[PDB]
């Protein structure tokens, strides 16, 4: 659904 | 590769001479009539007598008679 | 006689991944940094004069050889989900059609930016 | 003698982009392409556009252009 931000989600503790 | 698939290519072999590092090309070109004698301009000139098929396939002898990589070469 | 530039390739080697943006965009980065063109540029200073490059800058060009097209590849994933992230921020009807396609991809995504210095499964992901 | 001909140099898709190598029209009549190395002219923009010609139409612009990653 998000078009961006699920990369936000997956990118800022993910490593 | 093929011209119209390019998601594998049919014959692709080195460009490799006596040592394993990987010969940079630079500018090379293709022999006239589809000889398949391709000479490579490796990354500082060394012209490079190639094949395509047979155990003649890639790198055969080198020469040079400058130093710097190859800009331009055709044939006629 | 530049020698000094090339005592200056000895101090520069002798000098996925994550990080934040400008406009919260958090774009798909690689483990690595960009020195494979350095390497394949020592390389050519050594079959163009035969300098006597350290050793371990040497291995460390091997240790690159053998992850380096991956990481290519991984670039212009990236470059490419870039050029069509913008097309997605353009609109606002195409979540109503690729959302169920975005998780599923962006899932895998994820798991391939999971691997960080691990040549075993760094290949598949 | 040099009977120089026209130039294609249309800014369209050939702003600041340096050629990198030309190939001859190999299958149509005097129809030339150009590959282009990497300008940095907008950063997500292409680097390098392959842009065609036709020296047979007498033109500038490019008459097919092709921008890959």
């Amino acid at each position: 659904e998000q078009v961006f931000l699920m990369k936000q989600q997956s990118l800022l503790a993910k490593q | 590769w093929s011209l119209d698939m390019l998601s594998h290519p049919q014959d692709s072999m080195e460009l490799v001479h006596k040592q394993s590092k990987a010969v940079a090309v630079t500018s090379m070109s293709f022999p006239v009539g589809d000889v398949n004698n391709f000479v490579v301009g490796s990354e500082e000139g060394s012209v490079y007598t190639a094949c395509r098929h047979g155990s003649k396939a890639g790198i055969s002898e080198m020469f040079e008679g400058h130093q710097g990589p190859i800009t331009g070469i055709h044939c006629h | 006689n530049t020698q000094e530039i090339f005592d200056d390739w000895a101090r520069k080697v002798q000098q996925t991944r994550v990080r934040g943006r400008t406009g919260n965009v958090l774009k798909l980065k690689v483990n690595f940094l960009p020195e494979i063109i350095t390497l394949s540029k020592e390389v050519r200073n050594l079959k163009w004069l035969g300098f006597r490059v350290p050793l371990a800058i040497v291995n460390k060009a091997h240790q690159a050889n053998q992850l380096y097209p991956f990481a290519i590849s991984l670039i212009e994933s990236v470059r490419t989900y870039e050029r069509t992230c913008e097309k997605v921020e353009e609109r606002n009807t195409i979540s109503l059609l690729v959302a169920g396609l975005k998780k599923e991809v962006q899932a895998l995504i994820a798991e391939g930016i999971a691997l960080v210095w691990e040549s075993y499964k760094l290949d598949p992901y | 003698k040099l009977s120089l001909n026209r130039q294609f140099f249309d800014e369209r898709w050939s702003k600041h982009r340096v050629v990198s190598c030309l190939d001859w029209s190999s299958q149509y009549p005097e129809l030339l392409v150009a590959s282009y190395n990497n300008n940095e002219d907008a950063p997500h923009e292409p680097d390098g556009v392959a842009l065609v010609w036709n020296m047979k139409y007498k033109k500038t612009t490019p008459e097919y252009v092709f921008h890959c990653q």
